[PDB]
């Protein structure tokens, strides 16, 4: 009777009603309900099919119940503007609650909380829920997690926690069920933000567009993206979650989908930092301290983006004293930007780590893909650093330097291969230029006694300059001591057409020392670092310089005649020569075999006879005037 | 035939068994429906435990008969 | 109290259903609000969650303070000054009772009462020399704390049980009178006997004799003098011969003596009020003291409490 | 919670970790006694440590109370037996199992957390002198764990 | 019946016992299979040390039970 009448369908259909879902409370009770349904499935295997079918049907039906319940950003009554525009503005000082709470008051909010708790309970059962991957594609499962236009607090909610547990269970059981789909969702969401990501970098996007519906649309997009990024970083791509299968999946995704994701993430972090900086430059300081996003429920604050307070953060109780519509809008915006930046930084660190987490052996294709990912990430980081000038953007530059330090380190020791690519692309020269500019700027500071009393970080120009200089010097120091660099093997792993195999870490250590010593000598020539008759540099900066000197005068057991650029396509067997052979017509396997046998040497003549007449003509035509681009080249001074 | 097993720490479950089935088969089915390993399972019928080597017909367990499940350490 | 986001949302949604009731008791002026709360006697529904009544409680807590500050019962920590033994006007006594009795009724017909946050208003009003207000405050305090012994833990939002001053005041109140005494004739007299004619009130209870140590300050008042003087007059007399710290204690003993000085209707009513306050104080101290602490502090000092309690419930 | 504790004990019984063992105390399934063997290449290696586990009435929705009955030397472990572990304080989830808790404790034994310790003295001596910390841990284990 | 005995500091073995056999008999069999005398053997099961004076029936040790040895 139960099977025919479909009572199992009724066991789930009530979860689509807001009242019943709220009554279930979406916690403990709902988990117990899910476990009870799982036990019902277990006791009557005849009912497992019906239970799974009902669950899939309700999952498919749930998105149709979503609707635009209300609005979360409200224009100010006085000027019809969402956000402040001047540091001297006034505050309406309403009596509303200081921090808005929308998610739990929405019908879909409580509905999703309860439904995800039920799913978490069923997963805890470890019974019928294992069969949901069948006859329910992940493209439909994700349709309920990432709904359109969620509140700013959605990414931090019970629904997201339960979804994280459920997706972790599914990933552990079904490795390739949803990872590709969620990555596609993230990439598409980033693409939809093309207008916001590609906006001019000289001004705030929101403040420029303040007072228009575009602000609300972009904020909804950013909230959805924040939820997506939180899910991605908590479930799939995490240093603790980086399994061999996970790394292979990442390689496959980047191989068959391109690297637009890396550029989009770079743009996301850059624009979020720029928006935070510019917005902070137009709000009264009281609002700045009233809308600090750091105290999120489960962030812990460690890692980027760096937080630049105005009042000492060890006092507390600084939030909630003053509130207003503009204040609440600013709080929501800053929270979203902070979470986006933090998740992007975590993703970049994971991308720079990849296989080195397990030290697993890699085939040629996997190694090439890994080096390609490293190259893309490092070039994007260097572009981000180069984009903005250092004058007037000190908070943004400080955030950028902290992000660079966090990304290029292991939870710390430098990531040797990403750092090698960073050096080859001119990153360390850029750091040296930034350090010299910051030193010249520091010499202009009126007094240095205050700089030695840095209990915290402020927006003052002097303290920001000191923090930037210290961060840059620390990053430079960490790249000169072999004790704080990942011990990757010699360059022989990557190239065969080299003069001498050298250890990558020790070989890299030399040029950094040369550059640092040259910079110190140049500073001396300016009669700034030494020869002075007064304490013209704070204690921390001089301690960092002394550490740099000590490291520079430390000995390493290599000679390092010269260094070879690390290119993904030139790793033996080089992909350039193989691609040329494929263009000719020879299969890739034959090309690789010939290259291995001949020790990475082009066929000067067809005496070997493996080129057809027409193939030989095409080969001679397509080589090009220059044959040096098919071999590693030394890195210029 | 169909028999019932009452878990003193839960609900009742139904088993499709035959009189010739040994107590080991019943224990395996109970594990399948609940997950308790057979060695941890103690079965009681009419106040007397049951030996794994004997069959249901030996203990005079018939259709609709309800056994009790207890666990002992 | 602090609620998780889900709990706060659930409570707000639940309270949304009581909006007509809240508007009924919040959109009216003070006299109408009093005459409306005094009309809420019986509960025709399951025990409401106290959270939905927060708007009402605050309003009441707003009014009580205006009476606590009017008579200066609000003890100022910034000043070491004590509280003068000044009685409340009958109008103000009724005004405060109308709300205290309703608070009792509400706390009886609700759960999740840890949200109750007035707390300090009861502490201030306990200083009122008038014994009706003392009885009402003690009743409310006894209903509270019962949760704190049933659960023994959990956030309470008033935590007035920790204060040692309240503990001392409650212990003094519970020890007012004695459950059993040895009259001059040598015949046992228990307070229950006050409601039977088979015995006479002991002469010890009919006279006031208070002694405090700074050097020993004594106040003695015979039965005739107590009959002549009014309660406020007795408070004024004692206040002029004793240190501030002892005043509260005296305010009890004097009020007891004046109660037993004569067998008039007002004196009988005051006797009943004092006995009820003693019982409620016993109930409260039984919930904010460990069993050995209660035995060492109250029951050993008042051994005949249990027998009187059992005799009074038939 | 009984249905959950039953399957937890069954999972431990089926494939118990050789590093640790546990079971009910006096047939009170909410009270468990557990045994841990010191991790290899650690100052506590070769020892035996007893722990008492109490399961809340709302298990697994609340973390179990695990206390070190046996005296031990560690920055995050107090002599009274209280443990300072993330999964038992803030990172608790119903998905976790007692076996996973035991494995995490065993890992923490050889991987202390000086930056967030429970007894300051042990953390300070650890930071100042690793060798002295190893020596004192070895002596304490020999005195009590052995 | 057969029992399972894993040596945490060594290898695993299987033995044959009876319910009435005392833990001392089990330790003697362990010595015979390995050599270490009972006094040095440490027996653990269900998180509790096994006492020589006791027996399998008292400990409710069942067939295929897995015990741990510390030596």
């Amino acid at each position: 009777q139960v099977k025919e009448k479909g009572l199992i369908n009724n066991l789930f259909d009530f979860l689509l009603d807001a009242d019943h879902a709220r009554i279930l409370t979406g916690g403990d009770r709902s988990t117990e309900y899910g476990t009870d349904i799982d036990e019902l499935a277990r006791h009557y295997p005849d009912l497992k099919a019906n239970i799974v079918e009902a669950l899939c049907n309700v999952i498919r039906k749930m998105p149709s119940t979503f609707r635009n319940e209300r609005e979360f950003l409200f224009t100010s009554p006085k000027d019809q503007k969402y956000f402040f525009h001047r540091k001297n503005e006034e505050i309406l000082t309403d009596k509303e609650e200081h921090e808005p709470a929308y998610w739990e008051l929405l019908d879909k909010g409580t509905m999703l909380d309860t439904f995800t708790s039920v799913l978490f309970g069923m997963s805890l059962g470890n019974g019928s829920f294992s069969q949901v991957p069948q006859h329910l594609e992940a493209r439909d499962f994700l349709a309920i997690i990432f709904m359109e236009n969620p509140p700013y607090e959605y990414f931090t909610s019970v629904a997201i926690s339960n979804v994280t547990e459920v997706l972790q269970y599914l990933d552990e059981k079904y490795e390739d069920y949803a990872f590709m789909d969620v990555m596609k969702v993230l990439n598409d969401q980033l693409e939809n933000l093309n207008d916001f990501l590609n906006s001019p970098n000289d001004r705030s996007f929101f403040l420029e567009r303040d007072g228009e519906n575009s602000v609300r649309s972009c904020h909804s997009k950013l909230c959805r993206l924040a939820a997506i990024l939180n899910i991605v970083t908590n479930v799939y791509i995490d240093l603790t979650t980086l399994s061999c299968k996970r790394i292979m999946q990442i390689y496959s995704y980047f191989d068959k989908r391109g690297f637009s994701l890396i550029k989009n993430l770079k743009l996301l972090f850059q624009k979020c930092a720029l928006e935070e900086m510019y917005i902070r430059q137009h709000m009264p300081d009281s609002v700045i301290t009233e809308t600090m996003p750091l105290p999120i429920v489960d962030v812990s604050g460690d890692g980027p983006p760096l937080q630049i307070y105005i009042d000492d953060p060890k006092k507390g109780d600084q939030k909630g004293k003053i509130t207003s519509v503009k204040t609440r809008n600013t709080l929501q915006m800053r929270t979203i930007l902070y979470t986006l930046q933090s998740n992007t930084a975590i993703l970049f660190r994971c991308f720079l780590r990849l296989s080195h987490s397990r030290n697993m052996d890699l085939e040629h294709k996997d190694l090439t893909t890994e080096v390609h990912i490293f190259e893309n990430v490092v070039e994007n980081v260097i572009e981000m650093l180069k984009a903005t000038e250092l004058e007037g953007h000190l908070p943004y530059i400080l955030v950028l330097l902290n992000f660079n330090t966090f990304v290029f380190t292991i939870p710390e020791i430098l990531q040797t291969i990403p750092a090698y690519i960073f050096y080859q692309k001119g990153g360390y020269l850029l750091y040296l230029h930034i350090i010299r500019d910051l030193f010249t700027r520091m010499t202009k500071i009126k007094d240095l006694s205050s700089l030695d009393n840095i209990n915290y970080i402020d927006e003052s120009n002097g303290i920001l300059t000191l923090s930037c200089l210290i961060n840059a010097l620390t990053f430079y120091n960490k790249s000169m001591q072999t004790e704080t660099m990942e011990n990757v093997q010699s360059i022989g792993k990557y190239y065969v057409s080299i003069d001498d195999d050298y250890n990558i870490m020790k070989a890299l250590t030399v040029p950094i020392k040369v550059m640092a010593l040259a910079m110190i000598l140049d500073l001396d020539k300016s009669d700034s670092l030494f020869k002075t008759q007064s304490r013209n540099v704070p204690y921390s900066v001089f301690k960092q310089l002394l550490s740099m000197l000590k490291n520079i005068f430390t000995n390493v057991n290599i000679y390092t005649k010269e260094l070879y650029e690390l290119h993904w396509d030139l790793i033996f067997p080089p992909i350039k020569k193989i691609s040329l052979f494929e263009q000719v017509g020879i299969p890739g396997d034959v090309a690789a075999n010939y290259l291995t046998d001949t020790g990475d040497d082009l066929p000067a003549d067809n005496s070997i006879g493996l080129f057809s007449p027409e193939q030989w003509e095409k080969y001679k035509k397509l080589i090009g005037e220059d044959k040096s681009i098919y071999y590693p080249q030394p890195m210029q001074a | 035939m169909q028999i019932f097993v009452k878990t003193l720490t839960g609900k009742t479950i139904t088993l499709e068994v035959e009189p010739s089935d040994t107590i080991e088969n019943v224990k395996a089915k109970i594990q399948d429906k609940e997950g308790i390993p057979p060695d941890q399972q103690r079965l009681i019928f009419a106040g007397k435990q049951l030996e794994d080597g004997r069959t249901l017909s030996d203990y005079n367990i018939q259709k609709e008969s309800t056994l009790h499940l207890v666990l002992r350490l | 109290v602090l609620f998780t986001r889900c709990e706060k949302a659930r409570k707000e949604k639940l309270a949304a259903g009581y909006k007509p009731l809240v508007d009924y008791l919040i959109d009216c002026d003070t006299p109408t609000f009093l005459e409306r709360i005094e009309a809420i006697q019986e509960w025709d529904r399951s025990r409401d969650d106290l959270y939905v009544w927060i708007p009402i409680l605050d309003r009441m807590d707003g009014l009580l303070l205006k009476v606590a500050e009017k008579y200066k019962y609000k003890q100022d920590p910034k000043k070491e000054c004590e509280v003068k033994l000044v009685e409340m006007e009958a109008h103000d006594v009724d005004y405060c009772l109308k709300m205290l009795k309703f608070t009792r009724r509400l706390l009886l017909n609700t759960e999740n009462r840890f949200v109750y946050s007035s707390g300090d208003v009861l502490m201030y009003l306990l200083n009122c020399p008038n014994f009706t207000i003392k009885l009402a405050v003690m009743r409310i305090l006894a209903i509270l704390g019962e949760r704190f012994v049933i659960a023994r833990e959990k956030i309470v939002a008033h935590n007035i049980f920790g204060d040692h001053n309240l503990r001392k005041k409650t212990l003094k109140l519970a020890l007012s009178l004695s459950s059993s005494v040895m009259d001059e004739d040598g015949e046992h007299f228990s307070l229950v006997d006050l409601y039977f004619d088979k015995k006479k009130v002991p002469q010890k209870w009919r006279k006031l004799r208070f002694t405090h140590y700074t050097s020993i300050k004594k106040v003695t008042m015979t039965t005739q003098e107590l009959c002549e003087h009014s309660l406020q007059q007795i408070f004024d007399k004692g206040m002029a011969l004793l240190p501030a710290e002892s005043w509260f204690d005296f305010s009890i003993k004097a009020s007891v003596a004046k109660a037993f000085s004569d067998d008039s209707g007002e004196n009988i009513d005051l006797r009943n009020i004092i006995i009820e306050t003693k019982l409620n104080a016993i109930a409260f101290v039984n919930t904010i003291f460990s069993p050995p602490q209660v035995s060492s502090k109250l029951f050993e000092l008042d051994p005949y409490a249990f027998n009187s309690l059992t005799d009074l419930i038939s | 919670a009984l249905k959950r504790i039953h399957k937890e004990l069954n999972d431990l019984a089926r494939d118990p970790p050789a590093q640790c063992s546990a079971g009910p105390v006096g047939d009170d399934m909410f009270h468990w006694q557990a045994t841990i063997m010191g991790p290899n290449d650690s100052p506590y290696q070769g020892g035996v440590f007893f722990l008492t586990i109490h399961f809340p009435t709302d298990y697994p929705f609340k973390p179990p109370k695990v206390a070190f009955t046996t005296r031990i030397y560690h920055p995050n472990i107090n002599s009274n037996g209280s443990i300072c572990l993330d999964i038992l304080r803030s990172q608790w989830s119903p998905a976790l199992t007692i076996s996973k808790v035991l494995l995490s404790i065993c890992s923490l034994l050889c991987d202390p957390n000086p930056d967030d310790p429970l007894v300051p003295e042990i953390a300070r001596i650890y930071k100042t002198d690793r060798e002295k910390y190893n020596r004192i841990a070895r002596e304490w284990t020999q005195k009590y764990a052995m």
